[PDB]
């Protein structure tokens, strides 16, 4: 059940709500102000990295399991999302429909989210790729 | 007037 | 310079000349005939500023 | 806008003796002289600044400087100007600059 | 006891004509003028032989700068209000007063900076990534003290020149204390 | 505008966490247990 | 700022720049004078320790290291050589950022990782010529830069640094 | 200078040719034109500058340049001007400059 | 499925949080595309700001302040003195001594 909320579920919740758009109207105030902005940021895909811990002096470092048990920590890994910033722009011209266009500022970075905690034994978890002999060298009970 | 910021869906 | 400095009467609007009248019979104790305010603004004869006044 | 400081050198100097010169024979108004040389100015600087590329360069010492009405006016002394090549000294140079950002 | 005596490198001075000046008539007829309304609301006026730098401003207050002596400022500053009174405008020398003394020298020997950031955290202010130079506040008299790790002294805020002598001699104690080696 | 201010992880890691600390599905009861280590049936 | 100093976690200036807009001047003044505050509110009843000092540079380099993805060992290694760095004029009153990254840089070729100095300097925002500029002055002092213990043992050599 | 002249006649041409409009709400007659271009010719000629095809205040023979300012700057006892587009005359002999760099010490 | 980063975890982090790197973004930052523009100006005489005051009330006979600047391009600080003593604020008109005629 986790591996298919990982490797399915978490794409397809980001595609449901991924575009924000804020629309600035013309506000006429003067003829000098006149144009309409439109921003727009869009989710891309997601990724995952591997379980780990981030100390308080700043060091990130991979975590096992059986550290996090001893330290107190939680076991998750990183979640990372590729975000897209659009701006539209067109004159409003008064008592009309607009056509906005791309005013050529199309940023695209990656973008943390939060931390996911992951299940032991899953195939985001250290243990899934290591055989019985690496689970002793781990100190993790086969 | 208008709030001169609003979404669109 | 100063000479020069002090712009024309000659107004762009008769409502400028006016105001700058009205400013100076307020800073008189007593009331100025006429010819002290000809010296004033340059214009001798019969204005329609001075009649504005009235 | 455009400034009158042209009217200075040597063309603009010349010009306005030619037409005060007519101005003096009556052939030309003097409303219509000034009505050419506002479109002087206009013609120098769109010429200048479209159909010239030499570069000179002039160093020395200052001798007086002087800023007013957003123009500059310096006067160089013992001062060497090199064009694109030869040197020319000179005694005593003076400056004036108006705005490069035109007022308008 | 150091032997050494700092150097100044910078007075401010001011003066004042209490009379009214027309800056754009000084400007135009003024042999050094800078006059940028926009910009700045004074004229900036320079002297060649003492080098010093006047802000003469249209209440007839100047800022005198540059002078590396009291009297050389005095024949600045006369020569300043001559200036102006050659011009036609009425002025007349009137109290000089100095605002600000500079001065710098060198101990000629590296300074542990941390230990004096240490000892006398009262006073010193070290910031190594914003600014190289540890900043000493004395409190008797009221200076301002920039140390460098070259061993590179600057004194600034002495309003007269026994101050500074004072200063020197008084801190030099306290600087070949935490001396670097 | 700060991307690193408009994002908040905070609210992600947190959310998840409480969730999963304690049995209280949301911002039901018991979804979430200590898991029982008395024997290897257990 | 003055949080993370008590906590032996300091950032830099620009780290906190990077989320809170403010220009350097009020930042560096405004921090001057809570600064003083504290001190003021420390005598009338402390609040500063040996960690309180600006520099504090062996703090950073753990952090900056790991941003790299170098090893454990290659961050010890520089730690000991910016604790030696501050022997050197030359060098001592230089900026403590630019003397953890320059030697970080300095163990980096030492240990031959495939990491170019364009990268570095992209990473953490410090000039390329700077960081050459600044080995060039730690370059005539490597003798004393390089822990006495891992050459011994032979891990690395003094002959794997380049020679300009 | 070749290129001097060369804007000399351009910026003579450019002044008659625009001039023409002007003239003729005016009402003079077309020979007018031909009387300005002579004499002003003549004039440049006569002042032989260029061939051509046809104390502690302030108080032709005196060198002057005439052009516009980029950014001047100053630092402690000098003064670096960046000007672009102008005229300058020095000695009977007049140039024009696309860009100049002005670097005196102030005494 | 979902993408896993097999980078160093202390190199995928090196973006988030307080990093030394510094965003070079240029989206939605309206504080910077007003704020660059900023520009003085001084007060002039009042002869001749006066005069302009009553050629602009004659084109249009309720101006706005923010109109009335842009046009005048002076500081507020002279206009007021003088805009009270001509006009007056119900926007700025002028007031019927001078309008009435």
């Amino acid at each position: 059940s986790f591996n298919q909320f990982v490797d399915y579920t978490l794409q397809d919740i980001i595609c449901e709500d991924s575009t924000l758009i804020l629309e600035q109207l013309a506000q006429h105030t003067t003829e000098s102000d006149n144009i309409s902005r439109k921003y727009e940021i869009s989710f891309g895909k997601i990724y995952v990295t591997k379980p780990m811990v981030n100390e308080s002096d700043g060091v990130t470092h991979a975590l096992y399991p059986q550290e996090a048990r001893l330290r107190n920590l939680t076991y998750s890994s990183g979640l990372f999302v590729d975000v897209k910033k659009r701006t539209y722009e067109a004159i409003d011209v008064p008592g009309r429909e607009l056509k906005y266009e791309l005013i050529a500022e199309e940023s695209e970075g990656k973008v943390f989210i939060g931390r996911l905690p992951i299940m032991l034994r899953s195939k985001n978890c250290y243990l899934s790729e290591a055989t019985e002999s690496d689970l002793y060298k781990l100190k993790e009970c086969p | 007037l208008r709030r001169k910021t609003r979404q669109l869906k | 310079a100063l000479q020069a400095n002090q712009t024309d009467i000659s107004k762009s609007h008769d409502s400028s000349k006016l105001l700058w009248a009205t400013e100076y019979i307020q800073k008189k104790g007593k009331p100025v005939l006429v010819n002290e305010l000809l010296d004033y603004l340059s214009m001798k004869k019969d204005d329609k500023v001075i009649e504005l006044l009235k | 806008g455009y400034y009158e400081l042209y009217r200075r050198s040597t063309i603009g100097n010349s010009l306005v003796d030619a037409l005060d010169t007519l101005i003096s024979d009556g052939r030309i108004e003097a409303s219509l002289a000034m009505r050419v040389l506002e479109t002087f100015d206009k013609v120098v600087a769109e010429t200048l600044k479209d159909n010239t590329q030499s570069k000179l360069t002039v160093k020395g010492n200052l001798d007086t400087y002087g800023f007013c009405d957003d123009v500059w006016t310096f006067i160089v002394k013992n001062c060497q100007v090199t064009v694109e090549q030869s040197v020319i000294s000179v005694d005593k140079l003076r400056i004036v600059a108006c705005n490069s950002k035109k007022s308008e | 006891t150091s032997g050494i005596v700092p150097t100044l490198q910078n007075i401010v001075a001011t003066v004042t004509l209490g009379c009214r000046l027309d800056l754009k008539t000084v400007a135009l007829h003024a042999r050094n003028a800078e006059y940028n309304p926009k910009r700045f609301a004074a004229v900036i006026m320079r002297i060649r032989e003492p080098k010093t730098t006047a802000l003469i401003f249209a209440s007839g207050k100047m800022v005198v700068t540059g002078a590396k002596s009291e009297d050389d400022s005095k024949l600045a500053s006369r020569k300043y209000a001559r200036i102006i009174q050659k011009i036609g405008f009425a002025a007349k020398f009137t109290d000089f007063k100095i605002q600000n003394i500079v001065g710098s020298c060198d101990v000629k020997f590296p300074i542990r900076l941390e230990g004096l950031a240490f000892s006398h955290g009262t006073f010193s202010s070290y910031e190594p990534e914003l600014f190289p130079g540890l900043i000493y506040r004395m409190v008797k008299p009221k200076i301002v003290l920039l140390i460098f790790v070259s061993g590179k002294i600057v004194l600034t805020g002495a309003k007269q020149r026994e101050e500074i002598y004072q200063a020197f001699e008084a801190i030099y104690p306290v600087l070949s204390e935490f001396r670097k080696m | 505008f700060n991307m690193k201010l408009a994002i908040n992880a905070k609210t992600i890691t947190s959310g998840l966490k409480y969730a999963l600390a304690t049995g209280n599905w949301g911002e039901r009861a018991g979804v979430s247990q200590v898991l029982n280590r008395y024997t290897y049936s257990s | 700022l003055i949080g993370c100093r008590r906590a032996e976690v300091a950032r830099t200036f620009k780290e906190i720049q990077s989320l809170i807009h403010v220009k350097t001047k009020e930042f560096g003044k405004t921090l001057n004078i809570m600064k003083n505050i504290l001190r003021g509110k420390s005598e009338d009843g402390k609040i500063d320790t040996d960690n309180m000092s600006g520099a504090q540079n062996l703090t950073y380099i753990p952090r900056f290291c790991s941003h790299l993805g170098l090893p454990m060992q290659v961050t010890t290694s520089a730690e000991y050589t910016a604790k030696k760095c501050k022997e050197i004029k030359e060098i001592a009153g230089k900026s403590p950022i630019t003397i953890a990254v320059v030697s970080i840089y300095l163990n980096i070729l030492l240990f031959q990782i495939p990491i170019t100095a364009a990268k570095v300097g992209q990473t953490l925002q410090v000039t390329e010529g700077t960081i050459k500029s600044g080995y060039k002055i730690l370059y005539e002092h490597r003798d004393k830069l390089v822990d006495p213990q891992l050459i011994a043992n032979g891990v690395v050599s003094l002959d794997n640094l380049p020679g300009v | 200078n070749a290129e001097a002249s060369r804007v000399y006649e351009i910026i003579v041409e450019s002044v008659v040719n625009e001039v023409r409009e002007d003239f003729e709400n005016a009402g003079i007659d077309e020979q007018t034109l031909q009387d300005l271009k002579n004499i002003w010719q003549k004039k440049l000629t006569e002042t032989k500058v260029t061939t051509f095809s046809w104390d502690y205040l302030i108080s032709p023979d005196e060198n002057l340049m005439l052009c516009l300012y980029d950014k001047v700057t100053r630092t402690k006892a000098r003064w670096k001007c960046s000007l672009k587009d102008g005229v300058v005359t020095i000695n009977r002999n007049d140039y024009t400059f696309q860009k100049a760099q002005v670097e005196a010490e102030w005494v | 499925r979902i993408t896993t980063l097999d980078e160093t975890v202390g190199v995928t982090m090196s973006h988030t949080g307080m990093s030394m790197r510094s965003d070079n973004s240029n989206f939605l930052k309206v504080g910077r595309e007003k704020a660059k523009s900023n520009i003085k100006s001084i007060r002039m005489p009042k002869k001749e700001i006066l005069d302009y005051l009553f050629k602009l009330f004659d084109e249009y006979d309720y101006w706005s302040l923010k109109g009335l600047k842009e046009r005048t391009r002076q500081p507020e600080a002279h206009l007021k003195e003088c805009l009270d003593k001509v006009a007056t604020l119900v926007k700025y008109t002028l007031r019927p001594e001078y309008k009435k005629l």
